[PDB]
């Protein structure tokens, strides 16, 4: 639950309006894969499962 | 290397003894050249061609 | 030593991890002519076993800033180096390009490509960065003798990583972290001089004869 | 680190011929900073 409602945020401020601002997906995709420890990282390949 | 029971011979990385393998250069055969020292992390001095 | 390292020095990979009892010396090394991805000869114990340093050895050749490298790369057809520079890295033996690679290992998704020689230095996948990796040091400062630092693939954003999986300490370009430390070799030096590291022949007076081995396929063993 | 930015920003406008009205204006208010600083160390300096 708290994942779910902690990115919520993040979906606002990279989808403007019917499109995708390249200024700042760049520097978040980058910042995801930053940590291996994200993304649920138990169950998303991160971990093996 | 020297191996001590055959004379000078070449040896294999797998058994390569530091002794046995170690040599040096040197001129004027005679005079039992010192210890070394100066240990220098540079390009070093002159030295011969 | 401020180790200008400019543009023309031998350099070679010298960092480890904790793994075995005391993280043994490991080195990046590449033969080129057979298997293209690179592989780690130990060093630190080199009483018992000497080091492989003849295909182990890499040299500099660039140190151009990011944008004057895109714009060299959009626009094809002695310095010291400055931290946060992209870097090119030769092997000195097979004279091929030290890069990254497009496939994969050890059957786990686990995005990391291989380190491997590149046969020609274009490709956008050549060069790396010396980024910030501690706070000794700061973006825009030099580098010294024996600086740890991390060096970062310019088209994989993956860090170059000594990957110490089940296999035997490999590396690999995931998205881990690890102070790759870099030390010099021979550098500009007195023309026509002695070298550690020289391939030579040692001869003995004009035209008499000179220092050999029986030759190939010979009776008794090459020893 | 002036220099070193200005210098980044040297290899920004190298490829194309043409210097946009804002690059102008911010070229102009580097130099003009860098100008400031090169006469506070002038003045460090003379009386010598």
């Amino acid at each position: 639950c708290g994942g779910e409602r902690y990115l919520d945020f993040l979906r606002f401020a990279v989808f403007v309006n019917g499109e995708s601002v390249e200024e700042n997906a760049n520097v978040v995709v980058r910042l995801l894969i930053r940590k291996p420890e994200c993304f649920g990282p138990a169950l998303r390949g991160e971990g093996g499962s | 290397a020297l191996t001590e029971d055959q004379g000078l011979v070449v040896v294999d990385a797998c058994k390569a003894h530091t002794k046995a393998t170690s040599f040096c250069f040197r001129v004027s055969k005679e005079k039992l050249d010192t210890a070394p020292k100066r240990d220098v992390e540079g390009m070093g001095p002159p030295e011969i061609k | 030593e401020v180790q200008f390292l400019r543009t023309d020095d031998e350099v070679v990979l010298q960092c480890s991890a904790t793994v075995l009892k005391e993280q043994l010396k490991l080195c990046l090394a590449a033969e080129g002519f057979g298997n293209r991805l690179c592989f780690l000869e130990p060093t630190s114990n080199a009483q018992n076993v000497p080091p492989d340093l003849a295909i182990c050895c890499f040299t500099l050749e660039q140190s151009l800033s990011v944008r004057a490298l895109q714009e060299m790369l959009a626009n094809t057809v002695h310095r010291t180096l400055l931290y946060g520079h992209a870097i090119l890295l030769r092997h000195a033996h097979s004279r091929m390009y030290l890069s990254c690679l497009t496939t994969s290992r050890s059957m786990t998704d686990k995005l990391a490509f291989d380190v491997g020689l590149q046969e020609d230095a274009t490709g956008e996948a050549c060069w790396w960065t010396m980024h910030p990796a501690s706070k000794q040091r700061s973006e825009g400062e030099k580098v010294r003798v024996g600086d740890d630092l991390i060096l970062v693939s310019v088209s994989s954003e993956r860090y170059l990583h000594l990957s110490t999986a089940s296999g035997e300490l490999q590396v690999d370009a995931s998205f881990m972290q690890t102070l790759w430390n870099m030390n010099p070799i021979c550098s500009c030096c007195e023309e026509g001089y002695v070298t550690g590291g020289h391939v030579l022949r040692l001869f003995h007076g004009h035209m008499d004869e000179c220092l050999t081995i029986s030759a190939a396929d010979s009776d008794d063993q090459r020893r | 680190r002036l220099q070193e930015s200005i210098s980044d920003f040297y290899w920004y406008y190298s490829g194309k011929d043409v210097i946009e009205e804002q690059g102008k204006r911010n070229f102009s208010k580097a130099m003009s900073v860098a100008k400031q600083v090169f006469n506070s160390l002038t003045e460090y300096i003379q009386g010598p």
